[PDB]
């Protein structure tokens, strides 16, 4: 291998081979990508362009 | 450390090796004592 970074992706972690997990040499860390809280939801709406047609108050709302 | 690692597989002793080595490389500290417990639970 000598120089491969693996990134696996799943919406169904229950159905992952458990052997994949927590071995150095194959997926040493897992990261949960969760739903956004309010602050992140507001950050998203700003970079996405909601500001084109919404006031700062309508975005907060 | 051989004493404290009862019930470890060779694999887990290897996964312990990378961890203590990384801390030792990153920090200059190896907390074997701390990390066997972290691996048990």
């Amino acid at each position: 291998k000598e120089g491969l970074f693996l990134i696996g992706t799943t919406n169904y972690p229950e159905e992952i081979d458990p052997g994949l997990m927590n071995r150095a040499g194959r997926f040493d860390r897992a990261y949960e990508i969760g739903l956004p809280d309010e602050e992140l939801r507001l950050e998203y709406m700003k970079m996405r362009g909601f500001g084109i047609f919404l006031s700062e108050g309508e975005i907060k709302n | 450390a051989a004493k404290l690692t009862e019930g470890f597989s060779f694999a887990q002793l290897g996964e312990l090796y990378v961890s203590s080595a990384l801390q030792w490389h990153q920090e200059g500290n190896h907390h074997i004592e701390t990390m066997v417990k972290d691996m048990t639970g």
